[PDB]
RNA sequence: UAACUUGGGAGUCAGAACAUGGGUGAUAAGGUCCGUGUUCGAAAGGGAAACAGCCCAGACCACCAGCUAAGGUCCCAAAAUAUAUGUUAAGUGGAAAAGGAUGUGGCGUUGUGACACUGCGCCGAAAAUGUACCGGGGCUAAACAUAUUACCGAAGCUGUGGAUUGUCCUUUG
RNA sequence: UUGGCACCUCGAUGUCGGCUCAUCGCAUCCUGGGGCUGUAGUCGGUCCCAAGGGUUGGGCUGUUCGCCCAUUAAAGCGGUA
RNA sequence: GGGAUAAGUGCUGAAAGCAUCUAAGCAUGAAGCCCCCCUCAAGAUGAGAUUUCCCAACUGGUUAUAAGAUCCCUCAAAG
């Protein structure tokens, strides 16, 4: 049947996390501190936006 | 397992569609005068000069 | 100015100067032959048709008299050892329609 | 012997436009499929599409009969285990009438390679405005 | 609410009706209502 | 227009389904055993969607001719969105009982109420990969009941030509 | 399920129970919505709609079923050789 | 959080001078349906769209070239 779970290439998906908070918006160093740990490696592009909920 | 049915000599050639080998990716040596392979030492006469 | 001639248990739409192919007629090569079974005549000329128009007829030159391509008639019953092959060259006669 | 066969240079094709307001779905779909295959014309030959181009308009206005709005469930399977989907004709008439009429008509044309050519001569719009002004479409009434 | 393939009036104030193509039995005594005739 | 006799030569001794009369079984079985019939066996063609045995019908061969058979005429898909009169609203048609019930039409008997027979419908009606009990679209007529026409429709029959066997001599044709 | 028949397979269609992975039906175990109760409330009983998700870990037994232990909202019933 | 709904509850109302949730019509009502949330997706051959870039010389057509992309090499956050 389609959807049968089999070995294949893993990871690399466009995953989204939700309801994180912003501990601090450091201006003049231009960084944001978010509560948690976000998808992607180091130097991985991340687009931040406000929660849909 | 074993093949249930012998392969036609059409399906064979289709599967060997991609059994090519590309050319090496060579150039001409400005010193030796002849063909070398790029980013390699010149076969014929000597130098690399890169 | 065409017509519809009944020749061999089949109708045929025939104009002048046309070569036609019919089942075997008794005449020999290069002969005249009058068709009487004409059920419908006229194109741009007139449009008259009865069971048989009975006033019009056709006249053709018997161009040739021969036999078609040999079709082989093969057929078999599978798993029951029965098969049968024949041949057949259906004879025809070709005609030139001289006048209507 | 003599039996005229339609060619690529023999054929003509015309544009019609039929109001799908107030018509029963199938009573109209049969007429339309007849037009599409092309046997309103005397140069009908099977191995070519001598039929015409048709533009059905007002597809948000066809009428069913009896309790067919709430009944007449259309099903479709997604080829994943257990995944079958359903929609009733009343919900397909307001959500997508241009798929209602298309599915009705395309189920009446053959499933062949030439039946899909003819299947994609149908142009269905839910509304009174069709962008094919540049085609000289003709009126057509249900015979 | 009784749901059984034979609805018939029990006491002489229970009346048979139809609703939605089902044969129902309305009745003041609330035990006596029935459907699926 | 077959039948018997006397001769030479065999094959067969696993039968199947369908209708029907029975036994057995459980008024189970595509069960099993017998009487009678048909078809398959050994039979292609058309209809039953597909489907040896069901209904129609027995292929010498060619034809781009005509008429019908079961079965059908809205589209897939050839031919009636035929005709006259009614019934059914359930998609019944297009799977099933006991029993229930101001569904509805006909007809008759009865003191606006009550009854016997009836036509068509409702409930009773729950299964596993996917709608999934019309072949599909779709249908309120493209479903039913009775009667008129038309037509489609097969390798059936007819027309034409041909090929082999025969029997009659019109005229050895 | 226990059977009946003997229609496919004996020039081969590999057994029961566990493990991995599941997927489907609904004749619903829990959770959702209701009717009636000989429903005071809590808690229930019996029907009705509902298949979205969930449905424990051990002892004994080859064991399935089955009994026991300790919980849980619950410890569903079946099909898929 | 919505829109439509099942069982259910109705509101108005004749068929049937009344009664009636139903036939017309109008409401409400589930973890279920369609949305909303997450992802993939224009080979969606019905092949969508927005922005930006490139565009000349000869013989019915062709050519190399342009924008662009690679062969080849140093690699990893990818494999």
């Amino acid at each position: 049947f389609k959807g049968q779970k089999m070995p294949g290439r893993m990871g690399g998906n466009t995953v989204t996390v939700q309801n994180l908070e912003v501990v601090q918006v450091d201006t003049e160093n231009k960084v944001i501190l978010v509560k948690g740990n976000v998808p992607g490696p180091k130097k991985g592009l991340v687009e931040i936006r406000t929660s849909i909920k | 397992a074993v093949p249930k049915r012998r392969t036609s000599k059409t399906r064979k050639n289709k599967r060997r569609t991609h059994f090519k080998i590309s050319v090496p990716g060579m150039t001409e040596c400005p010193n030796c005068g002849e063909y070398k392979l790029s980013h390699r030492v010149c076969k014929n006469c000597g130098s690399y000069n890169g | 100015m065409f017509a519809i001639i009944e020749t061999g248990g089949k109708q045929i739409k025939v104009e002048e100067g046309q070569e036609i192919f019919v089942e075997k007629l008794d005449v020999n090569e290069g002969d005249t032959f009058t068709f009487d079974k004409v059920l419908f005549v006229g194109g741009d000329s007139v449009k008259v048709g009865a069971p048989t128009v009975e006033g019009a007829t056709v006249t053709a030159t018997v161009n040739k008299q021969g036999r078609g391509k040999k079709i082989t008639v093969f057929t078999y019953k599978r798993r029951k050892n029965s098969k049968r092959k024949k041949g057949h060259r259906q004879p025809y006669t070709k005609l030139t329609i001289d006048k209507i | 012997r003599q039996t005229f066969m339609a060619n690529e240079s023999n054929i003509e094709r015309k544009w019609y436009v039929i109001d799908a307001e107030g018509q029963t779905l199938g009573r109209l779909s049969s007429e339309v499929a007849s037009i599409l295959r092309g046997k309103n014309k005397v140069t009908y030959t099977p191995h070519v599409d001598t039929g015409d181009y048709v533009i059905v308009i007002n597809a948000s206005k066809i009428e069913f009969t009896g309790n067919k709005e709430t009944d007449k469930v259309y099903y479709r399977h997604s080829n994943h285990p257990g995944g079958i989907k359903s929609i009733t004709a009343g919900e397909l008439r307001r959500t997508n009438p241009e798929r209602l009429i298309e599915n009705s008509i395309k189920g009446m044309l053959p499933s062949t390679r030439l039946g899909e050519k003819q299947g994609k001569k149908l142009f269905v719009y839910g509304g009174a405005e069709h962008p094919h002004a540049a085609q000289q479409p003709e009126n057509y009434e249900l015979r | 609410m009784k749901v059984r393939p034979s609805v018939k009036p029990i006491c002489e104030k229970c009346k048979v009706i139809k609703r939605k193509g089902k044969v129902m039995v309305i009745c003041e005594n609330p035990k006596h209502k029935q459907r699926q005739g």
